[PDB]
């Protein structure tokens, strides 16, 4: 009731947080659901001498994710219990709309389109094509003639398999390579922990517990001290929501960049210099 | 000729427009009529610009309604402070009201700054799309229109801009037998453009986007290796167009 | 929404809290003017342990404490476990379930049938925290919708892949389903063959982008003080 | 060495200077620092008929 | 504009110590000397806030 005298702060805080929360699902949808149909893996696995078997989903898993996906899911340390005390103070965590099984199915569809059809799966219907001319026109997309990879198909195949094995060894051996996602989880965890720990701040009042002020003091001075506590806690909550809005702008920029990376380098072959890694893409 | 330029960037030779020119123009005009009907019917299409108007109206209408907020004071009417109090608590109530209204104004300015950063990002994206699709042809996939880009037309709008992306989608599929190269008498033939297609009895070249068979000659193929170097190579006699000219 | 017309979608409303069932006071076995009660475990009650009041679901915990340690705290220093004065084994304290309440309905332009979402809370306690269409989801309980195995495009999102749609069911009702991600298409890879289309079409799409917003400016004294000289 | 060649950008694959891989523009006076070559034509000895 | 924004933000942060914020004086030690500690901490509380 004394928070009602401050008026419409809480409604706009809830509106800003809901506008962040819907935007998270919009980011996930616009990054991953760029393909109309869920393409599936063909039984013929001779991919021009390549080895796509561990970026393709592992059929022995209960949730059929790929092997490198399982490595990335195992490397990230997660606040599971850290979720208890933040739950008890009015802070909730909403589940994402697209579960990781459907993200795995979407990535499997994008892989099956990219492998069995080149970059035509993003425009219309996916259509079969072999890899000698596929990687040859992609080699023609970087300025060398198509005949070189017809000569060196097996060497390039074993080079790509060795690079895949090196990435597998690095992502099995290093949990700290996933710095930015661990930074996201750590930033959210420290923001929630700082928000819960700022209830203990007295904010210059006689106590940080509302019952200690309310149950003993006279009504005017208790209203003064509760106004001090409400001002401090509302300033803390406004600072938290503002920092979440700035972090949401940063995450929106990162998700727009990731969607552009998907639409340009997974669904095509980029001519931009150093947009999709050093060297010709 | 502008259509011959736009087809030339997406893997289509200049002749293919004129061979379907009436059909291409009729499909284009039918699509313009379809988007006229879509804009006349769907009143929920302009979501983002109406959301911009709603954002500005909601921010102003929630800043204006914060004038009635007490912010813990006796009242938000200052003459109650100036007429029913001594000054030693009146300055405290003035401090409370001014601090609350200044905090609400700071909140509104912060929201306007964050939304101005978002709108500036969207306007930089819109200026980039203007300069890449109105002033040119977008070579970047799924930037202007799903599929191969042909044009985009700018249309004015309240607090925004609307593009009409004209795309290029293949429709009717067929399958053919292929080879990376075709070796004729120890000469591996690499095509300068197109992929070798076989209909079962004869070998042809065909562009990767639509069906266009041509007899494999020495004009559309080049040789830099023998039969052994290309993996998956087949045999066909590469016909020479010089041979009727030799008999002239 | 402060409006007489509510459109189609999912909308946040006032939340719900599971109130305590009883009040539990624990005192050593000379106490104060009030006297202790019996212990209640695995249920949402008020608790009191030698003056440490609150509301929580006391558990059958097996936590090992040092003999001087009467209390415990979480990582954020919230009290999670206590030593009961009647029984010196340690009881973990978890305050009761709650969550935001979301109303899933088609628009009042179309209909007025209501499905209610209880975010993050299990259906084993939601309708008594009236039912008749109950679906349990990891994202939260759902009241007023019937689960259908037929997968479609997402009409109104709920969470954890479940979406709710308004369809005739044989009659109009709200039904929840696992979302369809599209169709399924197998492209038979074989290195002997390519596939090239024969006929191509031309299509026109639409893109909408904001460019600017409303320009505003604020006078200081007119807004904050409203033309009072001593306020200025 | 002494054999001038046309070469791709990313892979050293040298081919003899032919009219199939080169095009003609201007005379040999205005351009800067240019050299000699006996430019072959693969189609030219096949015309004896 | 970046340099002027930095200088203007630092300077505007500087002159708001002169702003009394409803307290009796801008200088804290004057409030400590003139009054005893109980009302003094209220005035310093308004200044710090
Ligand atoms: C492609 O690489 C993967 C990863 O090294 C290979 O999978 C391994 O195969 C060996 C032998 O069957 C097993 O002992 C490992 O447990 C497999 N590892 C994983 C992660 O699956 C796969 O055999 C390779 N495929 C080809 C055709 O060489
Ligand atoms: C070009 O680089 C590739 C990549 O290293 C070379 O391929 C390797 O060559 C060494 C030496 O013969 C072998 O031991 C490796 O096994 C090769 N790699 C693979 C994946 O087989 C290649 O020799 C280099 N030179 C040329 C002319 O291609
Ligand atoms: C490509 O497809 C279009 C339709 O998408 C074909 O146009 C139709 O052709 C038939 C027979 O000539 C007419 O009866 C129809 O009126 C045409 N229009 C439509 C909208 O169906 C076109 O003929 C096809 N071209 C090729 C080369 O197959
Ligand atoms: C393949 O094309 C040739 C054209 O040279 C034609 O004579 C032949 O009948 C075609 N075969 C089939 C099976 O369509
Ligand atoms: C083509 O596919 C068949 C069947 O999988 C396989 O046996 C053969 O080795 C492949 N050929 C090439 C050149 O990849
Ligand atoms: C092509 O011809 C060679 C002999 O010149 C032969 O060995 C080879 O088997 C032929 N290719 C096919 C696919 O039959
Ligand atoms: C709901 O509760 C029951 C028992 O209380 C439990 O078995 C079930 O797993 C819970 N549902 C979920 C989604 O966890």
């Amino acid at each position: 009731n004394l928070l009602l005298q401050y008026g419409s702060f809480c409604t706009q805080l809830k509106r800003a947080l809901t506008g962040i929360a819907v935007e998270q699902d919009k980011n996930t949808q616009e990054v991953f659901a760029q393909v109309k149909q869920i393409y599936k893996t063909p039984p013929i696995k001779y991919f021009g001498g390549f080895n796509f078997s561990q970026i393709l989903p592992d059929p022995s898993k209960p949730s059929k994710r790929s092997f490198i996906e399982d490595l990335l899911f195992n490397k990230v340390t997660l606040a599971d219990d850290l979720i208890c005390a933040q739950k008890f103070k009015g802070l909730t965590v909403l589940p994402p709309l697209l579960t990781d099984e459907m993200i795995a199915q979407y990535t499997s569809a994008l892989l099956a389109g990219t492998i069995t059809s080149g970059w035509t799966f993003g425009a219309g219907a996916a259509l079969q094509i072999p890899f000698a001319m596929q990687m040859a026109y992609r080699f023609n997309g970087i300025g060398v003639t198509q005949n070189v990879l017809y000569e060196n198909q097996k060497l390039i195949a074993n080079q790509f398999n060795s690079a895949i094995g090196k990435i597998q060894d690095s992502l099995s051996s290093t949990a700290s390579a996933l710095g930015k996602l661990q930074d996201v989880v750590n930033h959210n965890a420290q923001a929630l922990n700082t928000l819960v720990k700022q209830l203990s701040s007295k904010f210059g009042a006689i106590s940080s517990v509302l019952n200690d002020i309310f149950s003993r003091l006279d009504k005017v001075e208790a209203e003064v001290q509760i106004d001090r506590l409400i001002t401090g806690r509302l300033q803390s909550l406004q600072t938290y929501v503002t920092q979440q809005l700035i972090r949401a702008a940063e995450i929106r920029a990162s998700a727009n960049l990731a969607a552009t990376k998907m639409s340009e380098c997974v669904l095509g072959q980029s001519k931009r210099v150093d947009f999709c890694g050093k060297g010709y893409h | 000729m502008q259509m011959a330029y736009r087809f030339n960037g997406i893997g289509v030779t200049q002749n293919v427009l004129y061979e379907n020119q009436k059909l291409i123009a009729n499909q284009f005009n039918s699509a313009i009529g379809k988007i006229q009907d879509s804009l006349s019917s769907t009143a929920s299409a302009l979501g983002k610009l109406q959301d911009v108007v709603n954002h500005n109206a909601q921010a102003l209408n929630t800043l204006v309604k914060q004038l009635s907020s007490k912010f813990g004071a006796i009242s938000s009417v200052l003459n109650d402070i100036f007429s029913r109090l001594d000054k030693v608590e009146a300055e405290v109530q003035i401090d409370r009201l001014i601090t609350g209204r200044l905090q609400s104004l700071q909140t509104y300015v912060t929201q306007q700054l964050i939304r101005a950063a978002e709108i500036r990002a969207s306007a930089n994206l819109a200026a980039t799309k203007m300069s890449e699709c109105v002033l040119g042809q977008s070579k970047r996939v799924d930037f202007c229109g799903k599929g191969y880009h042909l044009m985009s037309f700018p249309q004015s709008a309240p607090h925004g801009v609307v593009f009409l992306h004209v795309t290029y989608v293949p429709a009717q599929e067929k399958n053919f037998t292929t080879a990376p190269a075709i070796c004729h008498d120890g000469k591996a033939h690499f095509p300068r453009e197109g992929v070798f297609v076989s209909n079962g009895t004869h070998w042809f070249v065909t562009q990767r986007n639509f069906y266009e068979p041509q007899i494999i000659t020495t004009d559309n193929t080049f040789v830099s290796g023998n039969c052994d170097v290309v993996i998956g190579i087949v045999n066909n006699t590469v016909y020479d167009p010089l041979q009727p000219e030799l008999d002239s | 929404l402060k409006s007489f017309t509510v459109e189609k979608g999912i909308y946040q409303t006032s939340n719900f809290r599971v109130q305590p069932t009883e009040s539990i006071v624990r005192f050593p076995n000379v106490c104060g003017p009030k006297k202790s009660t019996n212990l209640v475990k695995n249920k949402c009650v008020n608790f009191n342990f030698n003056g440490l009041k609150g509301t929580g679901v006391l558990t059958e915990s097996n936590k090992k404490f040092l003999p001087f340690q009467q209390f415990g705290r979480d990582i954020a220093d919230t009290t999670d476990a206590v030593r009961d004065p009647q029984t010196l084994e340690i009881l973990d304290i978890t305050p009761c379930s709650f969550g935001g309440v979301s109303v899933i309905t088609p628009g009042t332009n179309t209909s007025n049938q209501v499905a209610v979402l209880y975010q993050g809370v299990n259906c084993t306690e939601v309708p008594v925290a009236t039912g008749s269409n109950v679906f349990q989801t990891r994202a939260g309980c759902l009241i007023g919708a019937e689960y259908v195995n037929n997968s479609y495009e997402c009409d109104i999102p709920i969470g954890a892949g479940i979406c709710a749609s308004y369809q005739t069911q044989h009659s109009q009702s709200i039904i929840a389903y696992t979302m369809s991600l599209g169709a399924e298409n197998s492209v038979a890879y074989s290195n002997n063959s390519i596939a090239i289309p024969t006929n191509f079409t031309i299509s026109v799409t639409t893109e909408i982008l904001p460019v600017s917003m409303t320009k505003t400016s604020v006078d200081c004294t007119m807004y904050i003080c409203g033309d009072s000289t001593e306020c200025s």
